[PDB]
């Protein structure tokens, strides 16, 4: 079976599957944890960083797109930096061209329909990175949830990565909550790293090793790493 | 059109094109450079698996790149033809714009990277050659001698071997070949380069040619009856005992 | 021998081509979504499931207009769903600005026709996983259609796809025979939402969220526009209405 | 067959995993970074007893102020330090100042996973992964001395201390309980020839073994074998001190 | 994809050889034989038609020795069609050399250049390689008369005498044999008879089975003539040596 | 999409044989026969029209094919790789000769051609060889008459007299039999007709054979007069009725 | 080896079997239609099968107007079909552009058998599984059908039919014709030839037919059209005053 | 413009070049070579615009050094010559032509005869016992088609030379700086480093 059918994404299998797709969804949840919750007024990213060796760095998960956007990856970080380049071009293109900051659903469509082209070609590979966006645009605080297939969701909160299923639990548990987390990003931000630490297992978040980003309605997406993140631990 | 990836990564970690392709050097005819102390010899065995030659057309092993610059090869023939015209041409654009002939490490770090391109290029196979380059740099007395391979790996040597039986020839140069006191003449660096092919060649006068390269684009061939004689007196050594 | 359902363009000794058979597969393994054919327009509606209460309500549409007088759904690969709908649009565009004229819904489907059929012609791409329900109003009325992962496609009365197809047909059999002169826009609106919470039975499992769209002569001027706030809920009332 | 740009049914691409196998096979390569300079130090490996070792440049310069350290299939590194000494030099072109260590090392990746027979995000003409890491060590007055490791797989993570090639993994362990904030230029140097020695094959010296390092005042520069060899000398007789 | 297709024309065996050239040699290998002598005031072409009928039009055929240059000419062996496109361009090749220099084309770099066209069949393009072996006869200012000869790889070699084709061992070896530096045109053409009449694999060998051309320097003139013999002129030739 | 079959279909097998172009002719060994035989003043080339079906009208479908107006082609293997052979092959004689020379190619040239176009079909990537083996016959004022077989290889050779197809082998003994080098013109075709007959195994008559003949010019067929270097084609198609006449004397 | 099954290349017999397995595609849609010649007019008759109640019947067809003159009835999946007809309108459109005259019948037909023969020799293009009939009253050859197949094949027929149950309309015209003696219905109007295609449509299947049953398409000087459920009511309704 | 003059006697080619270079208002230089070997018996004159001039003189030494070592023989110089016809012939062509005047003095070794090849940017060769380009032409072809003698030696040649430089000196408006005198035999090319005053 399967092993016929994944050789090359432009292969359905006899039920309808795309291994490769699949394979390349796996990519993630190998990827360290990260998550993602909104109130109405500001959204907010904490990500946990992994580290080779302990004389190692621990690879930065977020990449800010736009004054107004960012998002947080899980799995092949190259391949994060490409979508996220395309994001910023975009955000630029919209800025330029129109004087308009891009809409946090339009850069959600653009971008599933940038990894759906890597999955009905020959010679091509699907992308091997989950991404969370989160935003502030003209209708409020958002976030995003893409998926290598090109499936991309709006959502309140949600986390991807190991164990993620921990945090994503927590979360749809505090939803009334910290939905209504507004005008108080510290709360936000805690309310985040609650929902993160409960898929940790192997150690707990440390300085160097926590990373938070926020954005909202007078908070231009900014990271946080380090010493910034401590009155947070 | 064609852009398949011929050379890829296996499993273990090996590129067998390129593998292969070194398979191909083993099977050509050896090989052979000593560097003296004011020259740089280069030696090649000629097969016998057809005798009856014309000789004065039949294209030598040892080719000029330059007018102070040498290679000789081991492997497919028809692949060597590229990549010495590739260095010809290279060799006249780098006079052309540098106004200085290329020094022997430049055209051999050139030859080297044209090999390793078709390592990593789609749609074409590596290489079956391996190279020695032996020369002087402009203005230079000092002989250099360095080596390539199809991965297009390149290092220079006193002296080395390369294709059928250099693993034997090389033991020879390595329990023969004194870093301390080179071949201080051309004649005694011309013996110990036909000494390390007999190891091999097996009685062959017309199966073993040399040239001999000193500085300042002084570039010659020995004759058969040049090299036949050192072959003699070689010869002579042994019973002499 | 074997093998032949491998590549894409190949024809089996029964001279079928495999690929797209399984891309069906994938499309019967979507959420369900119907159109219907009212006297002067279309309806449009489709199942959403709620994966978690995380999934911001009313926020993921997946109803797609091109130009401003056409609307598609599509159950299957949502992403191959845009891709053949920018298609579309392109497609529109093209007509619109060298004959000034709107593109006419027969002629916009067979522009997706060739186009889907295009992607049974070579192994170097994969068939589109998603079977797609749209249409509009022209010059002349209004038409409903279907196209299949093989390229296939039909004008229909009403039309169904995904994994409850079957309680959606029968549905939409009965309302062609017990009104043979021909639902209205109002109507349909609502039929449509009863037919989405029925045929939502084949995956009670999980919660869903309801989404109509309707392009009407007379209700939308022609116009493809989507169903909210009373007119929403008044049909899913009549829907919840009738599920008991 | 099978595309060079598949993924295994465990998420990973083929063809960077087998790459990775290649670089085991490679020589030892080691960096260290202290507050007073990065240190690099490789085995050079030579295959035979005629061949030229100092012919062997695993150690290349990028510009003044960044090194480079190449472990596997050395051959495939040379359009790597070709590109990095184009970035490097343009940059400076275009800005009047020096690339950041960082931004030349995330250029020097950018390259990695552009291979494939037609993978469609642009056109990456290049039928297979380099069969090479490098380390890559500089300074800049952002963030100081700094060390990376730059894959293959198009990763590049930094590290305080670092070694690739056929001894890393035994190599890293030592440099896990050797390193410490604030060790000083000389220690890591010592330290660097130290693990060199216990997982080389051959008995480390001046001629099988090289080192170089890079500092704000002087730059990237490759310690010529009369100054290594004192170093060892100076190792040697520290080790047999206790 | 297409990649399964995929032969692979261009790859190294586990040994180091080129498959495709090898498997090219062993067609070469069952073609009609083609001798090749040089003399030292001429040099001899011969070859074996391989396959002949009563209704062959034996007048106005050629498949085995074609006209390159007014100095310069080959003798076939392998896929005649294959030989054609290698002809003609060598024969262009012949020409830019002409127009270029305004001197006849050297001998051997002519050869050399169809010889590396060769080779890149054999590194690059996917393509199968040319099933053909070429024995070029021809003379310029530099080396007078030459004897070279080039196959399916793309390698070349200069001879005295050589053969290409069917049975070249046995032909190589009667060669080998008898040949001798002082021969003459006249001692040729008869050696190379003698040659292919102990190598054929037919009953007898008759002219209507035969091609046979010369490149000498007629006494009486000081310039070079090619002389391809027609039908006739090879059945005296025939008769006088002994064969009848 | 874009043909990414940029690579060989046919190559070399370890004994040296090509397997596409072996099978390709194995496909004109099934195939109807047709032949040629070169008489003195002119050459004649005859196939049968073996309709798939009496509903067809078999008039629509010529095996037989003008090039140019002195040179005529007939085939055995795929009718439908021979179309478009023959509008490449009439093309060529164009591009390649008449818009270069000012006028048509001489046989030897044109049917060298029409080889070399097959024999791409034999190395080119994505292809695979064509069908077909042609004969074809014609004559220029240098050369004479001449008659040629082009197989799927694109190798050539040129003819006295043979057939291809079905029943070659037979037919060709036939033919060794009965030719001689001075037959005259109408000989060749009484000869042709009965070598036909032996390969036929239904009708045998002017609708269910073709043949076609390169002679003497037809004045009558050039469509214009006023130009006495112009004096016809020489190419011209047996008529239903002039075949019939030639079988009652069968 | 295998793979000489997959893409149209010889098989050791010398045999494309992607086009033989294309062939067979063509009776998919279990549809039989036929063609016949008038004095001044060709007709093309095909059953029509609307299974599912849900469609809407005016929008399942299998005959297409190519140009003014021509029409052509296809035997086989409606995508292909539909890809088929597209080519052979841009054709005709470009011939008459580019000649300066209508492209007759014939001609589209071998130019569209030409562009089948490449799928049959190229790898990347797959046979269409079709087959075309094209029909019209060209101003030179008068009354004419021409069928193309995925080998590339194509000939002029006096009559023709095509489906799962071909040999059977084929042999009852054959032998209205072995009877007649001429190659064409000596009818002077289109709907008397129509009404002689549906009955022997009626004859050689067995079977009777409704007005939405058929379909028909009828050729004639300058123009092409498909006749309407009413038209082939009236059709049907004058054969039953026969039977 | 620039002096360039090539005369042929008995056994060799004699090459004179003016050497000053001058742009605008100011000789830059009095040294000036215009001359590039293109083999050990073949040299090669040029003038013409400013850059072109050596841009072309040093492809054309490039691609003959090229033919030389890749075929270990020396091309003669009628082959050279057609060779820089031909070059030249294509450049008239181009989007931006090679606006170069050279003459090609070579001892052909094969024939042992010198041989002089003036060309023209158009690509216009010409076989000549004496040639110019430029201005120099209008006062040295009559001059030497007064003084000239086939057989003439190589010292009878420098001296032809020196009534042609003369001449030059006396009527010209240009201050040309002198000339280079080069020599073309079965020997190679030498450089008659005393013209200032022979």
């Amino acid at each position: 079976f399967r092993n016929n059918y994944d050789g090359d994404t432009v292969t359905f299998s006899p039920t309808g599957r795309l291994f490769q797709v699949e394979y390349a969804l796996e990519a993630i949840k190998q990827g360290s944890v990260t998550v993602g919750l909104r109130s109405n007024t500001h959204a907010v990213l904490v990500a946990l960083k992994r580290n080779a060796d302990e004389l190692s760095s621990y690879q930065k998960k977020i990449i800010k797109c736009d004054e107004h956007m960012g998002l947080s990856l899980a799995g092949l970080a190259p391949d994060a930096r490409v979508l996220s380049n395309y994001l910023r071009q975009q955000c630029n293109y919209s800025s330029l061209v129109f004087n308009r900051k891009l809409a946090v659903e339009r850069a959600g469509h653009l971008l599933c329909d940038k990894a759906q082209k890597n999955t009905q070609s020959y010679g091509g590979r699907p992308y091997g990175v989950g991404l969370l966006i989160i935003g502030y645009d003209k209708s409020g605080a958002h976030l995003l949830e893409f998926q290598p297939s090109g499936n991309v969701t709006e959502l309140y909160g949600t986390a991807i990565g190991a164990r993620s299923q921990g945090a994503k639990t927590y979360l749809e548990r505090t939803l009334d909550t910290f939905i209504k987390i507004d005008g108080n990003p510290d709360e936000l931000i805690k309310a985040g790293v609650e929902a993160i630490s409960q898929s940790l297992r192997d150690e707990s978040l440390t300085v160097d090793n926590l990373s938070i980003a926020i954005v909202g309605k007078d908070t231009p997406f900014t990271i946080y790493d380090g010493e910034a993140v401590a009155k947070y631990i | 059109g064609y852009d398949r990836a011929l050379s890829i990564f296996s499993p273990d970690g090996h590129i067998f094109q390129v593998e292969y392709a070194l398979e191909a050097v083993k099977r050509g005819t050896c090989a052979v450079g000593v560097k003296g102390k004011n020259c740089v010899v280069l030696g090649c065995e000629r097969r016998s698996t057809l005798k009856l030659q014309d000789t004065r057309i039949t294209p030598s092993k040892v080719s000029k790149i330059d007018s102070h610059v040498v290679l000789s090869f081991s492997g497919l023939n028809a692949d060597s033809r590229i990549l010495i015209e590739k260095a010809r041409v290279e060799a006249q654009s780098h006079r052309l714009t540098l106004e200085d002939p290329v020094t022997v490490e430049y055209l051999t770090r050139y030859v080297a990277g044209v090999q390793q391109r078709y390592t990593q290029s789609g749609g074409v196979r590596p290489f079956g050659v391996s190279t020695l380059i032996a020369g002087f740099d402009p203005r230079d007395d000092e002989p250099k001698l360095y080596q390539t391979e199809p991965s297009g790996i390149y290092s220079s040597w006193s002296a080395q071997t390369i294709g059928r039986n250099s693993k034997t020839v090389r033991e020879f140069l390595e329990k023969n070949y004194d870093r301390k006191e080179p071949p201080a003449t051309v004649e005694e660096c011309v013996k110990l380069t036909v000494r390390s092919l007999l190891e091999v060649v097996q009685t062959g006068a017309k199966n073993i040619e040399i040239t001999v390269v000193k500085p300042d684009s002084d570039i010659v061939a020995l004759s058969s009856e040049e090299i036949n004689q050192y072959v003699t007196q070689i010869e002579q050594e042994k019973q002499e005992q | 021998g074997t093998g032949y359902d491998l590549s894409n363009s190949v024809f089996s000794p029964d001279g079928r081509n495999f690929q797209v058979e399984y891309a069906v597969k994938a499309v019967e393994n979507g959420t369900t979504s119907i159109g219907i054919k009212c006297n002067d327009g279309v309806v449009f509606a489709v199942e959403k499931l709620i994966t978690s209460k995380l999934l911001v309500p009313q926020k993921n549409v997946k109803i797609q207009v091109v130009d401003r007088h056409i609307g598609c759904v599509y159950s299957g690969l949502i992403p191959d769903g845009r891709h053949l709908v920018n298609r579309g649009r392109e497609e529109a565009a093209s007509f619109k600005k060298l004959y000034k004229t709107p593109i006419p819904i027969p002629a916009f489907a067979d522009r997706l026709g060739q186009y889907v059929q295009a992607h049974t012609l070579y192994n170097s791409v994969r068939p589109f996983g998603v079977s797609t329900i749209f249409g509009g109003v022209d010059k002349n009325g209004a038409h409903l259609y279907m196209l299949e992962p093989s390229g296939s496609y039909w004008g229909y009365k009403g039309a169904a796809t995904g994994k409850g197809r079957q309680s959606a047909k029968a549905e939409l059999e009965k309302l062609v025979d017990h009104h043979p002169e021909g639902l209205s826009a109002r109507e349909a609106v609502k039929q449509a939402a009863k037919i989405i919470y029925l045929a939502h039975e084949d995956n009670k499992e999980k919660d869903f969220e309801l989404e109509i769209s309707w392009c009407s002569l007379s209700e939308t001027n022609g116009l493809h526009k989507f169903v909210k706030g009373d007119l929403l809920q008044e049909a899913i009332d009549f829907a919840q209405k009738e599920i008991n | 067959d099978r595309g060079v740009s598949t993924f295994s049914p465990e998420g990973r691409l083929f063809q960077v995993e087998y790459s990775l196998e290649a670089i085991k096979l490679g020589s030892t390569a080691i960096g260290i970074a202290t507050k007073e300079g990065v240190v690099l130090g490789v085995e050079k490996r030579a295959t035979s007893p005629l061949l030229e070792s100092d012919s062997i440049e695993k150690i290349v310069e990028i510009d003044r102020h960044i090194g480079c350290a190449m472990s596997g299939l050395t051959a495939d590194a040379r359009s790597m330090i070709e590109h990095a000494r184009t970035a490097a030099v343009t940059h400076n072109l275009y800005y009047d100042e020096d690339i950041n260590v960082e931004s030349l090392t995330q250029s020097v990746c950018d390259l990695a996973l552009r291979f494939g027979e037609g993978a469609s995000g642009e056109e990456r003409l290049m039928s297979r992964p380099f069969g090479v890491a490098l380390l890559i060590a500089g300074h800049d007055a952002d963030d100081g001395y700094q060390l990376f490791h730059a894959e293959p797989s198009g990763t590049f993570y930094r590290y305080n201390a670092k070694a690739i090639g056929s001894g890393s993994e035994g190599a890293q362990a030592e440099l896990l309980n050797e390193w410490h904030s604030s060790l000083t230029l000389k220690e890591a140097e010592l330290l660097v020839l130290k693990i060199l020695k216990q997982v080389m094959e051959e008995k480390l010296d001046e001629n099988n073994a090289q080192l170089s390092c890079i500092t704000k005042q002087d730059g990237f520069k490759i310690y010529d074998n009369e100054k290594t060899a004192e170093l060892i000398k100076e190792l040697k007789e520290k080790e047999a001190a206790e | 994809g297409s990649r399964r297709y995929d032969s692979r024309t261009t790859i190294f065996s586990p040994e180091g050889r080129l498959y495709q050239v090898e498997y090219a040699l062993e067609s070469i290998s069952h073609a009609g034989t083609a001798i090749g002598i040089m003399a030292s005031d001429g040099i001899v072409l011969a070859a074996e038609r391989k396959v002949t009928s009563t209704l062959l039009e034996q007048d106005t055929s050629t498949e085995k020795l074609y006209k390159l240059n007014d100095k310069i000419a080959v003798a076939v062996a392998g896929l005649t069609a294959d030989a054609e496109i290698l002809i003609n361009t060598a024969r262009i090749h012949a020409q830019n050399y002409l127009k270029t220099y305004n001197e006849d084309i050297p001998v051997e770099i002519l050869v050399r250049r169809l010889s590396d066209i060769k080779q890149g069949y054999t590194q690059h393009g996917g393509l199968r390689p040319f099933g053909v072996s070429f024995i070029y006869a021809g003379y310029d200012d530099r080396y007078g008369y030459q004897l070279y000869t080039s196959n399916p790889s793309g390698n070349y070699t200069g001879w005295k005498a050589i053969s290409v084709g069917a049975n070249t061992s046995a032909a190589q070896t009667l060669l080998q044999m008898d040949y001798k530096d002082d021969m003459k045109v006249d001692d040729a053409i008869e050696l190379a008879l003698k040659t292919l009449s102990k190598t054929t694999d037919s009953s007898a060998l008759t002219y209507d089975r035969l091609e046979f051309a010369t490149i000498r320097k007629g006494a009486n003139d000081g310039e070079v003539y090619q002389k391809i013999f027609k039908p006739q002129e090879i059945k005296d030739i025939l008769v006088k040596t002994g064969i009848t | 999409m874009t043909d990414r079959y940029s690579f060989s279909l046919t190559t070399f097998s370890p004994s040296g044989k090509l397997g596409q172009i072996d099978y390709a002719l194995t496909a004109v060994k099934q195939g109807v026969t047709s032949l040629g035989i070169k008489a003195t003043n002119g050459v004649v080339i005859a196939t049968e029209k073996k309709s798939s079906s009496p509903l067809a009208m078999s008039e629509t479908l010529s095996k037989v094919s003008l090039l140019t107006p002195d040179i005529g082609a007939v085939y055995s293997g795929m009718g439908p790789d021979y179309r478009v052979l023959v509008d490449k092959s009439r093309k060529v004689a164009h591009t390649s000769y008449k818009r270069i020379y000012g006028e048509y190619p001489p046989t030897k040239l044109l049917v060298s051609e029409v080889a070399k176009i097959m024999q791409e079909a034999t190395q080119s990537g994505g292809v695979r060889p064509f069908g077909v083996s042609l004969l074809i016959a014609g004559h220029d004022e240098f050369n004479g008459f001449s008659l040629y077989q082009v197989d799927p290889s694109g190798s050539y050779f040129p003819w006295k007299a043979t057939a291809i197809g079905k029943g070659s082998v037979a037919a060709k003994t036939f033919l060794e039999k009965r030719w001689n080098d001075e037959l005259e013109l109408e000989d060749a075709i009484h000869i042709a007709l009965l070598t036909l007959k032996e390969s036929v195994e239904g009708e045998f008559n002017g609708d269910t054979i073709e043949l076609a003949i390169i002679g003497d010019e037809n004045p009558d067929l050039l469509g214009y007069t006023g130009i006495p270097t112009d004096k016809g084609p020489r190419f011209r198609k047996l008529t239903s009725q002039e075949i019939n006449d030639r079988l009652e004397a069968l | 080896a295998g793979y000489d099954r997959h893409i149209t290349i010889f098989s050791p017999e010398g045999r494309l079997y992607q086009v033989e397995y294309a062939f067979k595609a063509t009776n998919q849609t279990n549809i039989n239609s036929l063609a016949v010649r008038g004095k001044d007019c060709t007709v093309v008759i095909s059953q029509k099968k609307v299974p599912d109640k849900l469609l809407d019947p005016t929008t399942v067809s299998y005959i297409f107007c190519i140009s003014r003159t021509i029409g052509m009835v296809v035997n086989g999946p409606i995508p292909d079909a539909r890809n088929a007809a597209l080519r052979a309108k841009a054709e005709a459109a470009e011939f008459r552009y580019k000649y300066g005259y209508d492209m007759p019948c014939d001609v589209l037909a071998k130019r569209m058998a030409n562009l089948s023969q490449i799928y049959t020799q190229r790898a990347y293009m797959r046979p269409l599984g079709v087959i075309l009939t094209f029909v019209s009253v060209d101003e030179e050859l008068g009354p004419s059908i021409y069928k193309t197949d995925p080998a590339g094949y194509y000939v002029g027929y006096k009559a023709t039919a095509t489906g799962p149950k071909q040999q059977e309309i084929t042999t009852n015209l054959e032998n209205h014709f072995k009877k007649s003696k001429i190659d064409h219905i000596n009818e002077e109007s289109w709907e008397k030839v129509v009404e002689f295609a549906i009955t022997h449509m009626i004859d050689a299947l067995g079977t009777e037919f409704s007005k939405n049953d058929l379909e028909v398409g009828v050729a004639t000087k300058d123009k092409f059209f498909t006749l309407s459920a009413e038209n082939i009511e009236e059709r049907l309704v004058a054969i039953a005053e026969q039977d | 413009m620039d002096i360039i003059l090539g005369i042929r006697v008995q056994d060799s080619v004699i090459l004179a070049s003016s050497k000053a270079v001058t742009r605008g208002i100011s000789v830059l230089k009095d040294s000036d070579d215009k001359t590039r070997q293109l083999s050990p018996h073949t040299l090669m004159s040029f003038a013409g615009e400013a850059g072109d001039t050596v841009q072309f003189a040093e492809y054309i030494q490039a691609n003959i050094q090229l033919y030389s070592i890749r075929e270990d023989y020396e091309l003669s110089p009628q082959a050279v010559s057609s060779f820089v016809r031909q070059e030249l012939a294509k450049s008239i062509r181009s989007r931006r032509p090679y606006q170069v005047n050279v003459l090609i003095g070579g001892y052909d070794k094969k024939k042992n005869k010198p041989e002089l090849y003036q060309i023209d940017y158009l690509g216009t060769k010409v076989e000549l016992p004496y040639g110019a380009h430029g201005y120099s032409g209008f006062y040295t072809f009559s001059l030497l088609d007064h003084h000239y003698r086939p057989d003439m030696t190589t010292e009878e040649g420098l001296d032809l030379l020196k009534l042609c430089v003369q001449e030059l000196e006396k009527r010209m408006p240009m201050d040309f700086k002198g000339v280079i005198v080069k020599i073309v035999d079965k020997d190679g090319i030498r450089q008659v480093d005393d013209f200032q005053a022979q």
